């Protein structure tokens, strides 16, 4: 609801992404931007001093208009907002520390986590990492319904504490898709090859849309039943770097307004699902993250001294788009040991 | 009549009207990807 909340976490929605293609220029690309913000601002709860500063403005916070309070409780609202009780849509986004018995938390800490992320502390025994990695993962799939079952692949057994943090989304098309209007049909890797996938198809419809020109792109707007929407946008054949390139809060700002509605005669989307898994270490580093993860960090919030460092930043998500609607889900985890 | 067919890579931006949140971002170059 928070507008400056909606204006850093899309800047820094398009910031992401950008690494990401940087990162791998020839993969699919899905992830929640939400998930990773929300993540990172719990991590930042148990920050101080440049470690707290630099995670803060690498989510895209003008910190001399706001303040770290601020920050959480607009986290905060927007976790009790997305959470809401739903008869249309199902979305559901959660937080949870893992944390060794032995260590030693603030109890601020604990309770500012509980009361602003709504996470609990589990405490979990790194030192048997099989078991320590299958509650995590059983935490995400269950969060996740089943779509998210391996976010963490290995675990440390000196690791200390693991933040996590899931998103779940399913939703109906308002106009789905009619399955026998599905056929086997080009999709194309470039202008020479091509894979063969099944396109779903509409006919007689009017949409949001509006012809981008100047960046070479159409852009239109499919509704969810719920006040959930996805941005299609479709360049020119050759022309996704230049569109990438342009990827901002300014142009989706640009594309929402210029959305006009036309009939359309025939609308092809293919049917598929996709997953990525990320270490976002090196991306979050590009993005300002540095200290956190050095020897000089500072999460001295979560215990009263300076002794945990950030190991490694995971996030999985997956995709499935289908004739009847779409669901989605990510996950996100901060792991952490001692320093 | 126009026709717009997601036969070449394309992007998807998942967004709550209600929130301004980016629920999810996606390039699919290829559906069928390894
Ligand atoms: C009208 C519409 O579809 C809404 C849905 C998502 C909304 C965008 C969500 C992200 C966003 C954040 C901002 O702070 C600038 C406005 C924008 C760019 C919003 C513009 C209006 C949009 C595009």
């Amino acid at each position: 609801v928070d507008r400056g909340l909606a204006s850093a976490n899309v800047d820094f929605a398009f910031s992401l992404y950008k690494q990401l293609v940087l990162k791998a220029p020839d993969k699919n690309v899905i992830f929640s931007p939400v998930s990773i913000s929300t993540a990172l601002a719990f991590l930042s709860l148990g920050a101080h001093n440049t470690t707290l500063t630099e995670i803060l403005k690498g989510l895209k916070f003008n910190l001399t208009e706001t303040s770290e309070a601020e920050i959480h409780q607009s986290f905060q609202h927007l976790l009790r907002t997305l959470n809401q009780s739903s008869d249309e849509l199902q979305l559901s986004m959660g937080n949870a520390m893992f944390v060794k018995e032995q260590l030693s938390l603030l109890d601020r800490f604990t309770e500012d986590a509980k009361r602003l992320y709504g996470s609990e502390a589990f405490a979990t025994d790194f030192q048997d990492s099989a078991a320590a990695k299958k509650l995590i993962n059983d935490y995400v799939k269950n969060g996740t319904r089943g779509k998210i079952t391996d976010l963490i692949k290995d675990l440390d057994s000196q690791t200390m504490m693991v933040l996590v943090n899931y998103i779940f989304f399913k939703a109906k098309w308002e106009m789905p898709f009619d399955p026998q209007d599905t056929h086997q049909s080009r999709f194309y890797l470039s202008k020479k090859k091509w894979v063969m996938v099944p396109m779903m198809s509409l006919h007689h419809l009017t949409i949001p849309y509006f012809r981008d020109e100047e960046l070479s792109c159409t852009v239109v707007q499919l509704n969810y039943t719920g006040n959930a929407s996805v941005f299609f946008i479709l360049p020119d054949q050759d022309k996704m770097e230049e569109v990438e390139a342009m990827l901002s809060r300014e142009t989706l700002a640009r594309w929402g307004d210029s959305l006009e509605f036309r009939e359309i005669g025939e609308l092809y989307l293919p049917k598929f699902s996709i997953s990525r898994d990320y270490n976002l270490n090196d991306i979050l580093l590009q993005l300002g993250i540095e200290e956190a993860f050095t020897s000089k960090a500072d999460l001295s919030g979560i215990t009263g001294a300076r002794n945990l460092a950030v190991s490694q930043v995971v996030h999985k998500a997956v995709l499935d788009v289908f004739e009847e609607g779409t669901e989605a889900s990510a996950a996100t985890a901060v792991k952490i040991t001692l320093l | 009549r126009t026709i717009v067919r997601f036969n070449r890579p394309f992007l998807m931006i998942i967004v709550d009207h209600f929130t301004w949140s980016i629920f999810f971002m996606s390039k699919v170059t290829n559906p069928k990807q390894a």
